[PDB]
């Protein structure tokens, strides 16, 4: 069984592939008005120079369909719009654009800015540090030429 | 591993820690060329007492922080790190006394763990007293009354408007004296990995090698402890297209689709005013490239003015942090044409 | 007035279109023109309060006033981190020959909550892997499936062809070790919510193994947490501007919660006011409507908090409460004990 | 041709695509191979412009 | 291509060269119809986060 | 220079008084060692100021 | 009294090129006593200005009017009479460049003063007999008070 | 074992010093630091995580006076911990009122 | 594989409110009302029971048995 | 991999490692964190001498 940690590569299903860097404990994190705190806190300075507008707009549909049980479809050339799910997070108390007012878990003092909480479906890939680390003070040479 | 120039490989002092992988800090990702994306970094230790020695004065990280391709620096802040010292060093930000505080005493850890911080005198005083965050920012280039670096710089930044000097509205013309930000915000011109007006290279051209590293340390330390307490955040309300820009960019197309479709009717059946130097076709193929040049860049200089500010992608692209204007017309206006090898789409 | 911008500057966190402003504490000696801040003790308990607004089992809501930002969050991280309580460690394994591996079925039965009260139990010494009387529980479960004797022909659901097909929680009996059989009446130690699905089976199979309950806290393992989730909020107050009459009333009860804005009939004229404030979740939404972005001022009372306590059901939130504030006089004791042992 | 419930008899799962061999326990696969099409008359340049 | 998931519903009677599993997988909140013709929620690869 | 050493304490030279100290500069011992194009140089820049000087205070 | 100078101005333009911050407003303004003009920023969020306002502005070297010079730290908590009660806007910044104007060629006294109060510019520009006593790197306290 | 350690500045009797906490983090680092920044003598006081790896946090406190450091970190002890004693009473309280007043209620 | 205990976000116990599910989805519910009769308040509860596949009912048709 | 191009040009050396990077900017700009699992097994050979015998003993 191996549990990530530090070096466990993750995924993000738009190619905003990332290692692991840091893990906080639970009361270090931000939290909504809700309570709700969350899992993986991705870098917003990812998004402009790749322009994965789709990850924007998932992370959206995402949020507007756990709160009414729907499955939005992300169909190419297709799908539900930005239109829908505005009004479909409207109706529920949360805010249009997903943005929500988030309170700091490390001063307790809210952000200045609103933070962009939903859930977007992280997929863990297969090069983890525990098969990649390796090292050798030395050891084994070869037969022919004495060099490892 | 693929060792491009020869700060592909660089001698750092080691110290121990508990997890599982190689961890060094943020601003040596410029030469390595890495980027934390399961990339691997080898290790190599030197057996001889020569070796060590040789290692540590020729090919330490303090004694390369230029490139030898033409002097400019390498080793300098980078995303994150900008980002937070530009929204650090903004006419707007004021601080308390609890926050400046909080904020300064992050970089007490280390070797800087010993010395007295020289708190700086306030800047408005009677109604409130709010400490503003250029002076928050000037701590990081001396922490102390005892520390005898002065720097002293004057450039223009990224945004500047060109008629200001030293006055413009943009507040984009970085003044440092005796170490302390008199005016402008730090853009990547002036803290990145750039070019030369970089205040770690003045550091390192007046002051040695030691202070440089010092004052890079020191705001890899203070600038995401602003940073993650403000918050910064980007959402689909962020690179969501305004009303004024939908109206523009249809009368945009409208205009080029019929100047195109007149230069279409002028080749096909009448008289092509021919470009000199080439034959119809090419000068037709220039004409519409041409038009259509001019709607991406009408439809990006409509978008960037109807952008709030503190719009994230705004923000990243004036302090020069991550992306550009072109990655924000691009992804809210209209993606421009597509080019095969310098031209249109062969058939 | 500036009397109006200082004032407001240090009571009230506004929620703008884009950004929330005045976000700081800022109640500090010497950061203000006439104004006095320095620790006064009758001040802040004269100031103080706490009004329980809600509570049933297994949660709990209590609004704090006067109390500050650096001293509510310390209750929300001693809640979320350093209220011990008591989840299985050990699991000591003897013939597990279901699908559920063995690893992941451990780590199955460490989220488990035990309805232990943990305030009797100590904390387990380095090593020591069999434990005393004192600092641990135990627990054995031991499921074995077959088919079941009599089935109709059709044999399609398998709630009726199988007797112990699903390994519920309620098969979990407590085993004590020394005096805890007169310590701890019978029926209390047991594990909480009764029905959590552990494993599953199919006739053949087996899970016989044993489980060794001891004291943790949060901070080493999510497993030890008691609280479901624990946050607070600000209390808003949504304050009218202008006055709002005519069909812009209606929809300005549209562009917030369900039960903040009444509308009522004074002269057979709608005029709205604010009602129940509390009630609001900030969706910010009358920053859509052109015309009423300059009617409202969108703030947080800054020293109101409404904590919101939902327990896991090891022990009831206000004991919580309770301990989470004994926890935070302790760890100010520990570090007068030790300028006490220094001087 | 089997149902779901043979599937189970056989140790296979329904969602196997299929298509590839077995071969002394490993499983392979004939990758489709691209070619060009034979027998067409095809102009092309020379190295020497001809 | 490399995504940790379930490889079938045979794959607890599998000796294979080297197989990773997930402990708790979980279908894709947003999800395109290529998701819904080839199966792919019935046995994915990835937790929503 | 000029703003990590201000002497208050000390009288501004003038265009003449410039040329004059910095030529007894720069005959000295150690300035034997450079080429003779960085000193051209310098003295190219000292010329600059003391001509800004000279406006200046015209 | 370490007063270097002293006069009442009034406020022409507010925000000369549009909004560019939310706390700050680029004051230009004019005296009447002397022919001053006034470049300013200042905090409008705890201090608002508005187009007519008129106020009297003063720069002094020291906040105690007996002309104590000795300053090796400001106290905000220590409580005595000061300059600074008679006032409601109380900066305190460096002057950094003293700069002779180039618009006019010849026989020309109009000279600038460049104060920046942690950021937030000052000029200070008039005729060249008004400002004796600044110097560079010289630390000023700027106060100012709005007249009925 | 010792879990308090005072590390002081180079050239400063007594009056800047760093309180190393060890076993601690930002829980008792802010609200410490919220009660001792209302200590008036206090000029500068401010915390830092060494590195998350490690449970410790670096607590300068600068005053301004003579008056050595050791006594505003006693003193925002001491009132942290009545004010934690205070908010528990009434606590308490509350909750014993609540429980009446349902319990008086329909019945 | 088998139903989580807890939510992975909050902390809730989920892993109870599986065959309530089902059977509040036996009775045609939709899947919006059945989260909010179980009480799911926070949507981090809501995507442990909306997202998860139950892998291990059909994993057991080929466990080996007598 | 003949005796020139394989074992000449570019030859395999020991004490080294391989490692997944991670950032961490709370170290100076002059250090690298080490893993313990690879820095128990990679050795320096320090010749003992007056200096460090008491550190070598322990
Ligand atoms: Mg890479
Ligand atoms: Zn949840």
């Amino acid at each position: 069984t191996r549990r990530p940690e530090i070096g466990d590569k993750f995924s993000s299903r738009h190619g905003q592939k990332g290692v692991c860097g840091l893990i906080v404990p639970q009361e270090d994190m931000p939290f909504c008005d809700s309570g709700i705190c969350p899992d993986i806190i991705m870098n917003p300075h990812g998004f402009p120079s790749r322009m994965t507008v789709g990850k924007l707009i998932e992370l959206l549909a995402g949020k507007a369909g756990v709160l009414d049980g729907r499955f939005h479809y992300g169909t190419a050339f297709g799908g539900s719009k930005v239109k829908d799910v505005c009004e479909d997070l409207v109706r529920h108390g949360y805010n249009y654009l997903g943005k929500d007012y988030v309170t700091s878990g490390i001063t307790g003092e809210p952000l200045e800015a609103y933070i962009y909480f939903g859930p977007v479906y992280y997929q863990k890939l297969k090069h983890m540090v525990l098969d990649k680390m390796h090292a050798r003070a030395r050891g084994p040479r070869a037969v022919l030429t004495r060099q490892p | 591993q693929p060792s491009l120039h020869k700060l592909s490989i660089m001698a750092h002092l080691a110290r121990v820690k508990p997890h599982r992988t190689f961890r060094f800090n943020e601003c040596v990702c410029t030469p390595y060329n890495a980027d934390f994306d399961g990339d691997e970094m080898n290790l190599h230790l030197p057996q001889t007492e020569e070796a060590k020695a040789e290692a540590l004065v020729l090919m330490g990280t303090k004694a390369n922080l230029v490139t030898p391709r033409n002097g400019e620096p390498l080793i300098a802040a980078i995303q994150d790190f900008l980002t937070g010292a530009y929204l650090l060093t903004l006419k707007d930000t004021f601080f308390d006394r609890a926050k400046a505080c909080q904020i300064i005493a992050s970089i007490l850890v280390g070797k800087d763990e010993k010395i007295k911080v020289r708190l700086p005198p306030p800047t408005i005083l009677k109604p409130v007293t709010l400490w503003t965050g250029k002076q928050i920012f000037s701590v990081i280039l001396r922490p102390s009354d005892d520390n005898p670096v002065r720097a002293n710089l004057r450039t223009k930044g990224k945004q500047y408007c060109g008629k200001g000097e030293d006055l413009c509205a943009n507040d984009s013309y970085v003044t440092i004296q005796n170490s302390e930000l008199m005016s402008g915000s730090m853009d990547k011109g002036t803290l990145g990995s750039g070019s030369k007006n970089n205040i770690f290279y003045i550091l390192l051209r007046d002051w040695g090698q030691n202070e440089a590293a010092d004052a890079m340390s020191r705001l890899a330390r203070l600038a995401p402890v602003y940073l993650s307490n403000r918050g910064f955040s980007i959402g689909i309300g962020d690179v969501t297209p305004g009303q004024g820009l939908l109206k523009a960019k249809y009368e945009l197309l409208n205009a080029g689709y019929k100047k195109c479709d007149e230069y279409i009717e002028a080749l096909n059946t009448g008289k092509l005013q021919q470009q000199p130097g080439c034959t119809a076709e090419e000068t037709l193929e220039a004409l519409i490239l041409k038009e259509l040049s001019v709607i991406r860049d009408h439809a990006g200089s409509a978008c960037l003015r109807e952008l709030d500010k503190s719009n994230s992608p705004l923000t990243m692209a004036l302090c020069g942090s991550k992306g550009s204007f072109i990655n924000i017309s691009q992804m809210i206006a209209c993606v421009g044409q597509q080019a095969i090898s310098g031209s249109r789409v062969p058939d | 007035a500036a009397s109006q911008a200082v004032e407001e500057m240090r009571s009230r966190v506004v929620l703008g279109e884009f950004g929330v402003r005045n976000v700081h504490t800022t109640d500090f000696p010497g950061n203000y023109s006439g104004y006095d801040d320095a620790w006064d003790q009758d001040r802040f308990e004269k100031n103080f309060r706490v009004d329980v607004v809600h509570m049933d089992e297994n949660s709990l809501e209590f609004d704090m006033v006067g109390i500050d930002a650096a001293i509510a969050n310390a209750f929300r991280r001693i809640l979320l981190a350093e209220v011990p309580t008591m989840a299985v460690e050990k699991v000591l394994v003897y013939n597990n020959t279901s699908i559920v591996q063995d690893e992941i079925l451990a780590h199955r039965l460490g989220l488990i909550p035990i309805h232990a009260d943990p305030r009797l139990f100590e904390y387990r010494n380095q090593g020591d892997e069999e434990g005393t009387e004192i600092d641990t529980l135990q627990f054995r479960l031991q499921v074995r499936c077959t088919r079941n004797p009599h089935a109709a022909k059709d044999s399609s659901d398998p709630n009726e062809l199988y007797v112990n097909h699903k390994v519920y929680t309620r098969h979990m009996t407590w085993i004590p070790l020394g005096n805890q059989a007169d310590l701890f009446p019978e029926g209390t130690i047991r594990p909480v919510h009764d029905d959590i699905l552990i494993a599953q089976l199919r006739p053949g199979q087996e899970i016989d193994l044993l489980m060794h309950c001891v004291k943790g806290i949060g901070k080493d393992h999510a497993k030890f947490s008691p609280v479901a989730t624990a946050s607070y909020r600000l209390l808003p107050d949504i304050t009218l501007l202008e006055p709002v009459e005519g069909e812009a009333a209606e929809e300005l009860s549209r562009c917030f919660s369900p039960g903040v804005i009444e509308v009522q009939e004074v002269q057979g004229k709608k005029v709205a006011r604010v009602a129940n404030p509390r009630l609001d979740t900030f969706s910010r939404e009358i920053f859509r409507n052109e015309k009423l972005k300059k009617v409202v001022r969108l703030a947080r009372v800054r020293d109101h908090y409404i904590f919101s306590v939902e327990s896991t059901g090891v022990l009831p939130p206000d004991v919580l409460v309770s301990e989470a504030i004994k926890v935070l006089m302790g760890k100010c004791r520990r570090f007068l004990d030790e300028l006490d042992a220094v001087q | 041709g089997k149902t779901p419930a043979e599937f189970a008899k056989l140790n296979e799962c329904p969602l196997d695509p299929g298509g590839y061999f077995i071969v002394k326990g490993v499983e392979k696969v004939i990758l489709i191979q691209e070619q060009l099409s034979k027998n067409r008359i095809i102009v092309e340049a020379d190295r020497k412009g001809a | 291509k490399q995504a940790m998931g379930t490889i079938g519903y045979n794959q607890r009677n599998r000796i294979d060269t080297l197989m990773y599993l997930l402990a708790y997988p979980q279908k894709p909140m947003v999800k395109t119809k290529t998701i819904e013709l080839i199966e792919f929620e019935k046995l994915p690869a990835g937790q929503n986060a | 220079i000029k703003a990590v050493f201000p002497c208050p304490s000390e009288p501004a030279l003038s265009k003449n008084e410039l040329i004059l100290t910095t030529e007894s500069i720069m005959k000295k011992s150690e300035f034997l060692c450079c080429q003779d194009s960085f000193l051209q140089e310098i003295k190219k820049f000292i010329k600059g100021v003391s001509e800004k000087i000279k406006k200046t205070r015209d | 009294a370490g007063i270097l100078f002293e006069d009442i101005f009034d406020v022409k333009d507010i925000d000369p090129e549009g909004k560019k911050f939310d706390r700050v407003s680029r004051l230009h303004c004019e005296s009447e006593s002397f022919k001053m003009d006034l470049i300013l920023d200042v905090n409008i969020q705890i201090y608002p200005v508005d187009l007519g306002d008129k106020f009297r502005l003063v720069i002094a070297s020291t906040l105690y009017e007996d002309g104590t010079l000795d300053d090796g730290e400001y106290n905000p908590t220590d409580d005595r009479p000061s300059r600074a009660d008679q006032f409601e806007y109380v900066m305190y910044g460096k002057v950094y460049r003293i700069e002779g104007d180039e618009t006019s060629t010849e026989a020309a006294t109009r000279l600038s003063a460049y104060v920046s109060y942690g950021g937030l510019l000052m000029r200070l520009q008039g005729d060249a007999n008004n400002l004796h006593g600044f110097e560079v790197d010289s630390r000023v306290y700027l106060l100012m008070k709005k007249l009925a | 074992k010792t879990a308090l350690e005072m590390v002081q500045a180079a050239g400063t009797d007594r009056h800047c010093v760093t309180f190393v906490l060890h076993e601690e983090d930002h829980t008792l680092g802010n609200s410490l630091r919220y009660m001792i920044m209302k200590n008036p003598e206090v000029e500068f006081c401010g915390y830092t995580t060494t590195h998350p790896s490690e449970s410790k946090i670096n607590l300068r406190i600068q005053t301004r006076g003579t008056l050595p450091a050791v006594e505003p970190f006693q003193r925002g002890l001491n009132e942290l911990m009545n004010v934690c004693q205070h908010v528990l009473d009434k606590f308490e309280a509350s909750i014993k009122d609540y429980k009446d007043q349902k319990a008086s209620r329909n019945e | 594989m088998i139903i989580p205990v807890r939510c992975f976000t909050c902390g809730k116990i989920v892993g109870n409110k599986w065959e309530a599910y089902l059977g509040l989805l036996q009775a045609e519910y939709t899947e919006g009302d059945a989260l909010d009769a179980l009480g799911l308040k926070r949507y981090c509860c809501r995507r442990m029971l909306l997202a998860h596949v139950d892998l291990i009912e059909k994993l057991l048709n080929y466990a080996p048995l007598e | 991999q003949g005796r020139f191009r394989g074992n000449l040009s570019g030859k395999r050396v020991d004490f080294s490692g391989r490692t997944v990077i991670s950032p961490d900017p709370n170290l100076r700009i002059d250090e690298v964190a080490v893993p313990v699992h690879v820095a128990k097994i990679l050795t320096f050979p320090e010749k003992v001498n007056k200096a460090n015998i008491n550190f070598l003993r322990k």
